[PDB]
C-alpha cells in the first residue's frame, strides 16, 4: 500500500518495488547473451521478427560504445540508448583528460554509478535496463562484465539475459571459457542461441553476432554474419 | 492466513487448510484421489503450499497469443456462419492485451449487430467493430489529432 | 490504477500506462502510409476536418529539401519537435555545410524524447511522425513512438486502423522496391484506401501526398498537384 | 533536491505541532543526563552506558566543549547531535572573527536556536530529536540553558533531559540548592544519575564535564573514579 | 484520481486541457464569416444590469492594423494572448518591414500554446477567431486552448455553437456579400440571444482589403439594426 | 632552475641544482626542484615556484585518487598528460619549467617535456632552465646512445656543474635522482 | 502506532520512531553475508565469506574487501550498489583529506564524515536512507590497530572485536566470551579467532577460497588481502 | 492452560507440539511450565540436503553416473520437502525420455529450472520466533 510508489521510500521488507518491477520487465526481452574466449569476448543477440515488420538491421541491441568497447543490450531499448549515449561521452571524458581506452572496470562503474544514482529518488525511475559489456586489450586481456538495472557492476566469462536465461547458460557450462578460441565460439553461440528459444513461442527471429577481441586487432564490430555465415549451416544441422 | 490477533474469521476455514496440510502432511493416504486448484491471484497464499502432495507442478497462464487468440476465437465462431473473407492476422494483431474471453466477447457482438445489420453471414469490419465495441471502451471525440 | 498516476511508477506487471495510454492518443490521428523503393520514398496522409467550410486539417509537412515528414498527434508538440527539427537541419547544414543523414538524426530525436519519459510531472509526446530521407545511401521511411523506439522500414502506418494498410502491404511490398514513383504513389492510396470505411472517398481535397527522390527534393503535393496521381484508379469492390 | 520543499508540519486542530511533539517523546526517550549551575561554575552530568562489553568508551564522547570556556551535553539522538554541534563549532568561529573575542553563551543559544527554529519551518525535513543542555563560564558568572526541539530556551540552576527527568527534576529540587561549589554539584549529579543509573556504576558507565570560571573542563575516567568511589 | 495535471487519459489524452475544451461551451457566443469582399465577425456581449455599462464590455479587439480577433470563455486569461501576440506582428514588422501574415500568428499563438508545467502554469481556457486581409484577402481562424488550429469560412464559438454552426453552414455559400453575411449573421444572432436586439446587445468586427479600419462603430450598427 | 632527465635501459636518471634566488639577492641556499609526485613519478620544475607546486599538488591529488581507483600503477603518460591539460589550460597565466620522467611497470623507464606553451613530448633527454642555455651545444654532442646508470649520473653531473658555474642563477649544491624498477635513490654531490 | 506518510517517508511516529532506519537496518540481510572484524594488539583482522552460484562467476570481481588508502581497508555489508558508492565517497574524501591538510588522515574522522553524510541521507524526506553497513580499519600513531563501524543512522563507532549483520548478533555473543577472559592477542591468535567465530556461527568448515581475509598491521603499516595459500595455511593450523 | 497449571502431575504424559508461527500463542503457552521446551526446524544445511538428497535417490533408479555435489551445488535454501519434490520433479520430468534409468543431466535440468519456479513461489517464507 503505497510502498511500490517512490524509489526514495523502503518497504516492510527493506527493499524498493520499483527495483523489482523494473528487473522482471527486463525479463519480458528476448534473449541475448554473452560469452568471453581468451582471445576476445563474444556477443550475441536474438531480434525477433514479429509481423513483417520493417527492414531488417534496424534497432539492433548491439551498439559500440567505444574503438575497442561495445554494447549488447536487452530490456526497454530507449534507456538502453540513453546508457549508450552515457558511456560513449564517459569514454570520451576519460579519453580527454587521459588519452587512452578505459580500463573496461571503471566504465562499468561509472555506468553502475548512474544506475544507482536513478534508484534512490522518486524524481526519475529505475532504468528498464540491462546489458552486456566486454573489451579486450594486450595489456588487460579479455574482460566481461554484466550490469544490472539495481547498478551492481561485476563481471563473467558468460552471461545471459532475456526470458531464456537459466536453461541458455546451463549448458553453456560445456563451452570453455580459455580452451576454445573465438571463430569457434562464433558458431557456438549461434548454436545456443538457435537451439534455445522454441520456434513456437516467436514463430520468426534472427541472430546476431557482435565481436571483440585479438583477431580483429582491439576493434569491436559484427564479425560479418555473412562471414563464415557459420550458423546457419551448423545451427540447422544441430537441431538433432 | 492474515496475520494476528483479532480476528480472523476465517481463522476456522484457513484452520480447515492447515487441516488439508494435515491430511497431505501426517497421512500419506491422499496419495490416491489427486486434488486439483485454481486461484485466479496467486498475491496470498499459505506458504506452506509447496510440496509434491501439497502444491507442486504451478504454471503461469499468460494472455494468449496472436495466432492462439485468432485460433480460439475461430473456434468460438466455427460453428456460426462467417463470409469466407476473415483475416485472423489483421484482427489477431488488432487483440492486444485481450483476454481469450474476450475473444469470445468479440465473437457475440459480431452475432450482436449481425442481428441489426439484417446480414444472413458475418463479415470482416462486423469482426473489427465489435473489437471496437469491446475494447476499449470510449468514448471523448476525435479531435486535436486531425 | 493508482499506480498509474505518473510516468515515475513501474507498474506490478513492470509497464509504465503514461507511455501505452500516449500510444492509444497516437491510434487516433488520421491513418497515414509512408513507403520507400530501392530508388525513391513516398508518404501519403489523409486529412480530417471539423465541418464542411473548415479546412481539412493537413499532415505532411516539408522541412528540409532531402527530408520531410508526416505527423498524427497533437498539433503542438507536432510543430515543437518540427521546429527542433528545422534547427537540426540547419545546425549540420551550417557549420557542416552538408545534410544530415537520417540515423543519427532520429537518434537525436530519441535523445530529445527520452528525458520527458523519466522525470517527474513530465509526459511523452503524441507523435505520428513518419520521415523519409536521402543520405549518400538512398531512400529511407523510419517511424517514431512515444517511448521514442524507431524503426526502419520499407512501408509502415500509424493511425486508425492502419493495419489493415499493412495487411495490403505485405503482398505488394516486395514489389514495392521496384517501380517508378507514379505507381508507387497509387499503391500507397490503394494502401490508404482501406482505411476509409467503403463507403467514401479518397477525393481531392481530403488527402495529402508527399515525395522526395534520390536527384528529386522533397515536395508536399495536395489537390491539384495529387489529382494526375488520383486519377487512373480502379475503384474498389463491393 | 526536487525543489518540493513544502514543510511538512502543519497546525493541529489546536493548533500544536505533531511532529515537535514527537520528536519531544524521542527526546524523553533518550539518556539521562544532569547539569548544574552553582557558585564557582558549571557541572554537567550525563550517562553513558555499553549495550555491550565489546564496546569502548575511549573513543566517542557525550561531551564535546565548544570553546576553552563553553562547553555541551545533550540527551536524543547522537546521529542529529554531532551535525548540530559541528554547526554550532563552526558558528562560534564568524563570531570571533568580527569581535576577535569568545562568543557569549546567550549569544550561542541564540543563534543555534535560529538555527533549530527554522530547522523546524525548513522545507520538507524532521526537526532534530535532540534536546541541548548549554554550560559556559563568562564575566565572572557562569550560565547553563536548555534548548528543546523548537528552538525555545531557557535557564536552569540544575535540570535533567531524558528518561525520569521529572523525577530526577523534583529531586533536584528539594536536594539541590542555593549556590555550592564544584564537589557538592558533582556529588549531587552523582546521586540524581545514580538514581536510573542500572546497579552498577563505573568511570566509563558516565562522564562529566564541569565549567569553572577558570574556564571549561572535560574531566578524565580517573577523576570520575576518583570521586565517585566512595559514590556519593 | 489527482494526477500531476499532465497525466494522459487511458482513452486518452490530458485531462485539464480537455476539460478547458468544455470550459468555452458556457462563455460568450459569437460568428465570423469569411468572404472575398471581406471578413466580418459578430458577439453577443450577453449584459446582465443597468449597472453593466455597454461599451466597456469588448469580446473584438483589433490586434494589428489588419488582424482583428474575438474571444471566448475566461477574459483576462485572453488580455495576455492579445497583447503578447501585438508584440509579436510588431516585431515582425521591425525585421521584415511587411505585415505579419494573419496565419503566421496563429502558430505564432498555438506554438506556445502549451507551456504549463510545474517544476521546468494552468492552460488557457478561452477559443480565439481570426480575421484579417493577408496577401491572400479575407482569413478567418479557429483555434482552441490545446493549441490546434483550423482554418474556416464561417466559424461559430461559445454557447450557440453547436446550432449556429448548424443554421449557419445552412445559409452560407462561396458567394456571399458582405452586408449579407452581417445581417445572415445578426440573424442567427438574434435567435441566440435571450433579451431583445439593440445598439448594446452585439458589436460587429468587420475587415476587407482597401475597406480599413474598421474594425466598426455604433451608429452604423444602429442602423443595421433596423436594417432587418 | 637547470634540469636533466636521462632514460638508461632500465630505468631513468634526473637531477637539478638547489639555489633558486630572487634578482641580485641569494634566497634559499638549497632547494629540491624533484617532487616526488608519485613513488615511480618524479617531476623537476622551474619557472614561478608557487605555480609549479601548486599544479603539483593539483595533479598529486587527482592522481593519487585515480591511481587508488585503479588498484594499478599509473602511466608515466598519464601523469604527464594532466601537466598538459592544466597547463594548455591556464598557459596564459602560469610557466612550465616542468618536465616529467619516472620509470613504470609496462613500459619502464619514460621521460616527457612540458614546455611554457603546455605542450607534451616524449624524448630520449629533457633539459631546462635558464642554465641549460649554455649547456645545448656541449650536452648535444657530449651525449652519446645506450648509456647505463652510472654513465647518466655521471654525464648529469657535468652537465650541471658547466651550467652552475657559467651562470648565475644555476648555482648551490646539486641533487640526483634514480629511478628503477628497484626503487628511488637519490642523493647529493659536490666536486 | 503509525499515522500519515511516516512509514513512506522519514519523520517521527506518534512514538517518535521513524520506520526507514528500521526498514534499513533490517535492508542489509538481504545480502545473506558474514562481516566479521577482529583487533589484535598490533595487528587487526578482517574476514569475509562468499557465494559462488555460477562457475562463469570471477573470483576476483565478488571480493567484498575494499582498499581505501594505502593504509586503509574496509568492508562492506547490506546491498551492492550502496556500498559501491560509500566506497567511492570515501576514498573521495580520503584523498580530499591529503589536499587540503597534507597528511595521512586518522580514518576515525572520515567515520565521522561518512556518518554525518549518512545522516544527511536521513533527513530529506524525498531522498532514500541508504541501508548499507560499512566497517573500517588502519593504523594511528601511538593507538595502534583500530576498528570502527559506520552504520545507516547517521553514526560511527568502533570497538575491538565488532560484528554486525545477519548471523553476527549471535557472534558477539560468542566474541565476548572469547575475548574474556583475560585473553591476550598475537597475529595468529586474532587470524585464528577470526576464523573461529565465523565457523562455531556457520560450522561449514570450508575451503579457504569462499573466505576473503583483510588485515593490517603494525609491521608493515599497509593494507593487505591475503593470498588462498597462506589462508590454507592458517586453515590447516588451527585444525589439529 | 489450567491443566498444565497442576494441581496435577503430568510427568508421565508427553506433549509435542507444532505450529506455523510461534507468535499467537499468548504468554501462558509462551511460559514454561506449561510449555518447557523450545525447538525449531530451519532449513537444511547443504550437508543434511546432500544427505536427504541421498536417501530419496534411493528409491528412484538411476543411471549409472551419479553425482550429488550438482543439486547441492544448485539447490540452496529449499526446504527438505521442495527437495523431495525437486527428485520427484526429476524422475516424472523423466517419463518424458522414456528411460528407466535416468541420467543426472536430466535431474540438472529438470530439478534445477522446476526447482528455481518454486524459489519464484517461494515467497514470504520469513516467519517469528
Amino acid at each position: 500500500t503505497g510502498y511500490d510508489l517512490s524509489a526514495s521510500t523502503f518497504s516492510p521488507d527493506g527493499r524498493v518495488f520499483q527495483v523489482e518491477y523494473a528487473m522482471k520487465a527486463v525479463e519480458n526481452s528476448s534473449t541475448a547473451i554473452g560469452i568471453r574466449c581468451k582471445d576476445g569476448v563474444v556477443f550475441g543477440v536474438e531480434k525477433l521478427v514479429l509481423s513483417k515488420l520493417y527492414e531488417e538491421g534496424s534497432n539492433k541491441r548491439l551498439f559500440n560504445v567505444d574503438r575497442h568497447v561495445g554494447m549488447a543490450v536487452a530490456g526497454l531499448l530507449a534507456d538502453a540508448r540513453s546508457l549508450a549515449d552515457i558511456a560513449r561521452e564517459e569514454a570520451s571524458n576519460f579519453r580527454s583528460n587521459f588519452g587512452y581506452n578505459i580500463p573496461l572496470k571503471h566504465l562499468a562503474d561509472r555506468v553502475a554509478m548512474y544506475v544507482h544514482a536513478y534508484t534512490l529518488y522518486s524524481a526519475v525511475r529505475p532504468f528498464g535496463c540491462s546489458f552486456m559489456l566486454g573489451s579486450y586489450s594486450v595489456n588487460d586481456g579479455a574482460q566481461l562484465y554484466m550490469i544490472d538495472p539495481s547498478g551492481v557492476s561485476y563481471g563473467y566469462w558468460g552471461c545471459a539475459i532475456g526470458k531464456a536465461r537459466q536453461a541458455a547458460k546451463t549448458e553453456i557450462e560445456k563451452l570453455q571459457m580459455k580452451e576454445m578460441t573465438c571463430r569457434d565460439i562464433v558458431k557456438e553461440v549461434a548454436k545456443i542461441i538457435y537451439i534455445v528459444h522454441d520456434e513456437v513461442k516467436d514463430k520468426a527471429f534472427e541472430l546476431e553476432l557482435s565481436w571483440v577481441g585479438e583477431l580483429t586487432n582491439g576493434r569491436h564490430e559484427i564479425v560479418p554474419k555473412d562471414i563464415r555465415e557459420e550458423a546457419e549451416k551448423y545451427a540447422k544441422e544441430s537441431l538433432k | 492466513k492474515r496475520f494476528d490477533s483479532e480476528k480472523a474469521g476465517d481463522r476456522e476455514v484457513q484452520r480447515t487448510m492447515l487441516e488439508l496440510l494435515n491430511q497431505l502432511d501426517g497421512f500419506q493416504p491422499n496419495t490416491q484421489v489427486k486434488v486439483i486448484a485454481a486461484t485466479n491471484r496467486v498475491d496470498i497464499l499459505d506458504p506452506a503450499l509447496l510440496r509434491s502432495g501439497r502444491l507442486d507442478r504451478k504454471i503461469e497462464f499468460p494472455m494468449p497469443n496472436e495466432e492462439a487468440r485468432a485460433r480460439i476465437m475461430q473456434i468460438h465462431s466455427r460453428k456460426m456462419n462467417v463470409s469466407p473473407d476473415v483475416n485472423y492476422e489483421e484482427l489477431a494483431r488488432c487483440t492486444d492485451d485481450f483476454n481469450g474471453a474476450q475473444c469470445k466477447a468479440v465473437c457475440v457482438e459480431a452475432g450482436m449487430i449481425a442481428l441489426r445489420r439484417g446480414a444472413t453471414e458475418l463479415t470482416h469490419e462486423d469482426y473489427m467493430e465489435g473489437i471496437l465495441e469491446v475494447q476499449a471502451k470510449k468514448k471523448a471525440n476525435l479531435q486535436y489529432y486531425a | 490504477n493508482q499506480y498509474d498516476n505518473d510516468v515515475t511508477v513501474w507498474s506490478p506487471q513492470g509497464r509504465i500506462h503514461q507511455i501505452e495510454y500516449a500510444m492509444e492518443a497516437v491510434k487516433q490521428g488520421s491513418a497515414t502510409v509512408g513507403l520507400k523503393s530501392k530508388t525513391h520514398a513516398v508518404l501519403v496522409a489523409l486529412k480530417r476536418a471539423q465541418s464542411e467550410l473548415a479546412a481539412h486539417q493537413k499532415k505532411i509537412l516539408h522541412v528540409d529539401n532531402h527530408i520531410g515528414i508526416s505527423i498524427a498527434g497533437l498539433t503542438a508538440d507536432a510543430r515543437l519537435l518540427c521546429n527542433f527539427m528545422r534547427q537540426e537541419c540547419l545546425d549540420s547544414r551550417f557549420v557542416f555545410d552538408r545534410p544530415l543523414p537520417v540515423s543519427r538524426l532520429v537518434s537525436l530525436i530519441g535523445s530529445k524524447t527520452q528525458i520527458p519519459t523519466q522525470r517527474y510531472g513530465r509526459r511523452p509526446y503524441g507523435v505520428g511522425l513518419l520521415i523519409a530521407g536521402y543520405d549518400d545511401m538512398g531512400p529511407h521511411i523510419f517511424q517514431t513512438c512515444p517511448s521514442a523506439n524507431y524503426f526502419d522500414c520499407r512501408a509502415m502506418s500509424i493511425g486508425a486502423r492502419s493495419q489493415s494498410a499493412r495487411t495490403y502491404l505485405e503482398r505488394h511490398m516486395s514489389e514495392f522496391m521496384e517501380c517508378n514513383l507514379n505507381e508507387l504513389v497509387k499503391h500507397g492510396l490503394r494502401a490508404l484506401r482501406e482505411t476509409l470505411p467503403a463507403e467514401q472517398d479518397l477525393t481531392t481535397k481530403n488527402v495529402s501526398i508527399g515525395i522526395v527522390g534520390k536527384d528529386l527534393e522533397f515536395t508536399i503535393y495536395d489537390d491539384d498537384d495529387v489529382s494526375p496521381f488520383l486519377e487512373g484508379l480502379e475503384e474498389r469492390p463491393q | 533536491e526536487r525543489g518540493y520543499s513544502f514543510s511538512l508540519t502543519t497546525f493541529s486542530p489546536s493548533g500544536k505541532l505533531v511532529q515537535i511533539e514527537y520528536a519531544l517523546a524521542a527526546v524523553a526517550g533518550g539518556a539521562p543526563s544532569v547539569g548544574i549551575k552553582a557558585a564557582n561554575g558549571v557541572v554537567l552530568a550525563t550517562e553513558k552506558k555499553q549495550k555491550s562489553i565489546l564496546y569502548d568508551e575511549r573513543s566517542v564522547h557525550k561531551v564535546e566543549p565548544i570553546t576553552k570556556h563553553i562547553g555541551l551535553v545533550y540527551s536524543g539522538m547522537g546521529p542529529d547531535y554531532r551535525v548540530l554541534v559541528h554547526r554550532a563549532r563552526k558558528l562560534a568561529q564568524q563570531y570571533y572573527l568580527v569581535y576577535q573575542e569568545p562568543i557569549p553563551t546567550a549569544q550561542l543559544v541564540q543563534r543555534v536556536a535560529s538555527v533549530m527554529q527554522e530547522y523546524t519551518q525548513s522545507g520538507g525535513v524532521r526537526p532534530f530529536g535532540v534536546s541541548l543542555l548549554i554550560c559556559g563560564w563568562n564575566e565572572g558568572r557562569p550560565y547553563l540553558f536548555q534548548s528543546d526541539p523548537s528552538g525555545a530556551y531557557f535557564a536552569w540552576k540544575a535540570t535533567a533531559m531524558g528518561k525520569n527527568y521529572v523525577n530526577g527534576k523534583t529531586f533536584l529540587e528539594k536536594r539541590y540548592n542555593e549556590d555550592l561549589e564544584l564537589e557538592d554539584a558533582i556529588h549531587t549529579a552523582i546521586l540524581t544519575l545514580k538514581e536510573s543509573f542500572e546497579g552498577q556504576m563505573t568511570e566509563d558507565n558516565i562522564e562529566v564535564g564541569i565549567c569553572n570560571e577558570a574556564g571549561f573542563r572535560r574531566l578524565t575516567p580517573t577523576e570520575v573514579k576518583d570521586y565517585l568511589a566512595a559514590i556519593a | 484520481y489527482d494526477r500531476g495535471v499532465n497525466t494522459f487519459s487511458p482513452e486518452g489524452r490530458l485531462f485539464q486541457v480537455e476539460y478547458a475544451i468544455e470550459a468555452i461551451k458556457l462563455g460568450s457566443t459569437a460568428i465570423g464569416i469569411q468572404t472575398s469582399e471581406g471578413v466580418c465577425l459578430a458577439v453577443e456581449k450577453r449584459i446582465t444590469s443597468p449597472l453593466m455599462e455597454p461599451s466597456s464590455i469588448e469580446k473584438i479587439v483589433e490586434i494589428d492594423a489588419h488582424i482583428g480577433c474575438a474571444m471566448s470563455g475566461l477574459i483576462a486569461d485572453a488580455k495576455t494572448l492579445i497583447d503578447k501576440a501585438r508584440v509579436e506582428t510588431q516585431n515582425h514588422w521591425f525585421t521584415y518591414n511587411e505585415t505579419m501574415t494573419v496565419e503566421s500568428v496563429t502558430q505564432a499563438v498555438s506554438n506556445l500554446a502549451l507551456q504549463f508545467g510545474e517544476e521546468d502554469s494552468r492552460p488557457f481556457g478561452v477559443a480565439l477567431l481570426f480575421g484579417g486581409v493577408d496577401e491572400k484577402g479575407p482569413q478567418l481562424f479557429h483555434m482552441d486552448p490545446s493549441g490546434t488550429f483550423v482554418q474556416c469560412d464561417a466559424r461559430a464559438i461559445g454557447s450557440a455553437s453547436e446550432g449556429a454552426q448548424s443554421s449557419l453552414q445552412e445559409v452560407y455559400h462561396k458567394s456571399m456579400t458582405l452586408k449579407e453575411a452581417i445581417k445572415s449573421s445578426l440573424i442567427i444572432l438574434k435567435q441566440v440571444m435571450e433579451e431583445k436586439l439593440n445598439a448594446t446587445n452585439i458589436e460587429l468586427a468587420t475587415v476587407q482589403p482597401g475597406q480599413n479600419f474598421h474594425m466598426f462603430t455604433k451608429e452604423e450598427l444602429e442602423e443595421v439594426i433596423k436594417d432587418i | 632552475t637547470t634540469i636533466m632527465a636521462v632514460q638508461f635501459d632500465g630505468g631513468v636518471v634526473l637531477g637539478a641544482d638547489s639555489r633558486t634566488t630572487t634578482g641580485s639577492y641569494i634566497a634559499n641556499r638549497v632547494t629540491d626542484k624533484l617532487t616526488p609526485i608519485h613513488d615511480r613519478i618524479f617531476c623537476c620544475r622551474s619557472g614561478s615556484a608557487a605555480d609549479t607546486q601548486a599544479v603539483a599538488d593539483a595533479v598529486t591529488y587527482q592522481l593519487g585518487f585515480h591511481s587508488i581507483e585503479l588498484n594499478e600503477p599509473p602511466l608515466v603518460h598519464t601523469a604527464a598528460s594532466l601537466f598538459k591539460e592544466m597547463c594548455y589550460r591556464y598557459r596564459e597565466d602560469l610557466m612550465a619549467g616542468i618536465i616529467i620522467a619516472g620509470w613504470d611497470p609496462q613500459e619502464g623507464g619514460q621521460v616527457y617535456s612540458v614546455p611554457m606553451g603546455g605542450m607534451m613530448v616524449r624524448q630520449s633527454f629533457a633539459i631546462g632552465g635558464s642554465g641549460s642555455s649554455y649547456i645545448y651545444g656541449y650536452v648535444d654532442a657530449t651525449y652519446r646512445e645506450g648509456m647505463t646508470k652510472e654513465e647518466c649520473l655521471q654525464f648529469t653531473a657535468n652537465a650541471l656543474a658547466l651550467a652552475m658555474e657559467r651562470d648565475g642563477s644555476s648555482g648551490g649544491v646539486i641533487r640526483l635522482a634514480a629511478i628503477a624498477e628497484s626503487g628511488v635513490e637519490r642523493q647529493v654531490l659536490l666536486g | 502506532s503509525s499515522a500519515g506518510f511516516d512509514r513512506h517517508i522519514t519523520i517521527f511516529s506518534p512514538e517518535g520512531r521513524l520506520y526507514q532506519v528500521e526498514y534499513a537496518f533490517k535492508a542489509i540481510n538481504q545480502g545473506g553475508l558474514t562481516s566479521v572484524a577482529v583487533r589484535g594488539k598490533d595487528c587487526a583482522v578482517i574476514v569475509t565469506q562468499k557465494k559462488v552460484p555460477d562457475k562463469l562467476l570471477d573470483s576476483s570481481t565478488v571480493t567484498h574487501l575494499f582498499k581505501i588508502t594505502e593504509n586503509i581497508g574496509c568492508v562492506m555489508t547490506g546491498m551492492t550498489a550502496d556500498s559501491r558508492s560509500q566506497v567511492q565517497r570515501a576514498r573521495y574524501e580520503a584523498a580530499n583529506w591529503k589536499y587540503k591538510y597534507g597528511y595521512e588522515i586518522p580514518v576515525d574522522m572520515l567515520c565521522k564524515r561518512i556518518a554525518d553524510i549518512s545522516q544527511v541521507y536521513t533527513q530529506n524526506a524525498e531522498m532514500r536512507p541508504l541501508g548499507c553497513c560499512m566497517i573500517l580499519i588502519g593504523i594511528d600513531e601511538e593507538q595502534g590497530p583500530q576498528v570502527y563501524k559506520c552504520d545507516p543512522a547517521g553514526y560511527y563507532c568502533g570497538f575491538k572485536a565488532t560484528a554486525a549483520g545477519v548471523k553476527q548478533t549471535e557472534s558477539t555473543s560468542f566474541l565476548e566470551k572469547k575475548v574474556k577472559k583475560k585473553f591476550d592477542w598475537t597475529f595468529e591468535q586474532t587470524v585464528e579467532t577470526a576464523i573461529t567465530c565465523l565457523s562455531t556461527v556457520l560450522s561449514i568448515d570450508f575451503k579457504p577460497s569462499e573466505i576473503e581475509v583483510g588485515v593490517v598491521t603494525v609491521e608493515n603499516p599497509k593494507f593487505r588481502i591475503l593470498t588462498e595459500a597462506e589462508i590454507d595455511a592458517h586453515l590447516v593450523a588451527l585444525a589439529e | 492452560l489450567n491443566q498444565m497449571d497442576g494441581f496435577d502431575t503430568l510427568h508421565r504424559v508427553k506433549m509435542i507440539m507444532a505450529t506455523n508461527r510461534p507468535d499467537t500463542l499468548d504468554p501462558a503457552l509462551l511460559r514454561p511450565g506449561r510449555l518447557d521446551r523450545k525447538i525449531h526446524i530451519d532449513l537444511p544445511n547443504e550437508q543434511a540436503r546432500l544427505d536427504i538428497l541421498k536417501i530419496h535417490a534411493g528409491p528412484i533408479t538411476k543411471h549409472g553416473e551419479i553425482d550429488y555435489e550438482a543439486i547441492v551445488k544448485l539447490s540452496d535454501g529449499f526446504n527438505g520437502a521442495d527437495l523431495r519434490n525437486v527428485c520427484t520433479e526429476a524422475g516424472m520430468f523423466a517419463i518424458r525420455a522414456d528411460h528407466d534409468f535416468v541420467v543426472q543431466e536430466d535431474f540438472m535440468k529438470a530439478v534445477r529450472k522446476v526447482a528455481d519456479s518454486k524459489k519464484l513461489e517461494s515467497k514470504l517464507d520469513y516467519k517469528p520466533v
